[PDB]
């Protein structure tokens, strides 16, 4: 950069921390393990004539 | 001495037992007025219908009783279609456990089989039966309700 005669200051200005990155982090994992179930039933007296 | 109504069913046979101070000419009048009772009806197929027996000795109460004390008594013992009749009823109260099955695992489980139970319905239907035969005494009638034109 163009300026005064002479000796110019020496500024360094590399900023540390991270950018926007990937970690999104909130995405859902495990449900409790959870199975339906259809059910039926037959009654079953005794039946003579 | 038995719930069984005599009148709707049909007399059979009588043994008659008296105690105590007795008269037998008493007791034949008493079992005639009985037969001259003929709403008391007797199959026809045995007019000669009682036994009698008679005995010294009165009925003792034993203490702490209610039966009042008397000087002559009298027991019987019946025969009649209405007792068959109080059976029917017992074995259409079998029938009705047994048309479900139930209870029948307490005595197959001692080892019977349960062609017992069946064996022994029709034995009593056929008892039925054969008191349906006697009730039928092929007794004659009396007369008619209504009368007739000429």
């Amino acid at each position: 950069s163009p300026g005064t005669p002479g000796s110019r200051s020496r500024t360094p200005s590399l900023p540390t921390p991270p950018t926007r990155e990937p970690k999104k982090v909130a995405v859902v994992r495990t449900p409790p393990k959870s199975p339906s179930s259809a059910k039926s039933r037959l009654q079953t007296a005794p039946v003579p004539m | 001495m038995v719930k069984c109504d005599p009148r709707h069913g049909k007399y059979m046979a009588c043994c008659l037992l008296y105690r105590g101070d007795v008269v037998p000419k008493d007791v034949n009048a008493a079992i005639a007025t009985i037969k001259t009772k003929r709403s008391i009806q007797f199959v026809d197929w045995c007019p000669t219908g009682f036994k009698v027996g008679i005995n010294y000795q009165p009925p003792t109460v034993v203490p702490g009783g209610d039966l009042a004390k008397v000087q002559r008594a009298v027991c019987m013992l019946s025969n009649t279609t209405a007792i068959a009749e109080a059976w029917a009823r017992l074995d259409h109260k079998f029938d009705l456990m047994y048309a479900k099955r139930a209870f029948v695992h307490w005595y197959v489980g001692e080892g019977m089989e349960e062609g017992e139970f069946s064996e022994a319905r029709e034995d009593m239907a056929a008892l039925e039966k054969d008191y349906e035969e006697v009730g039928v005494d092929s007794v004659e009638g009396e007369g008619e309700e209504e009368g007739e034109e000429y």
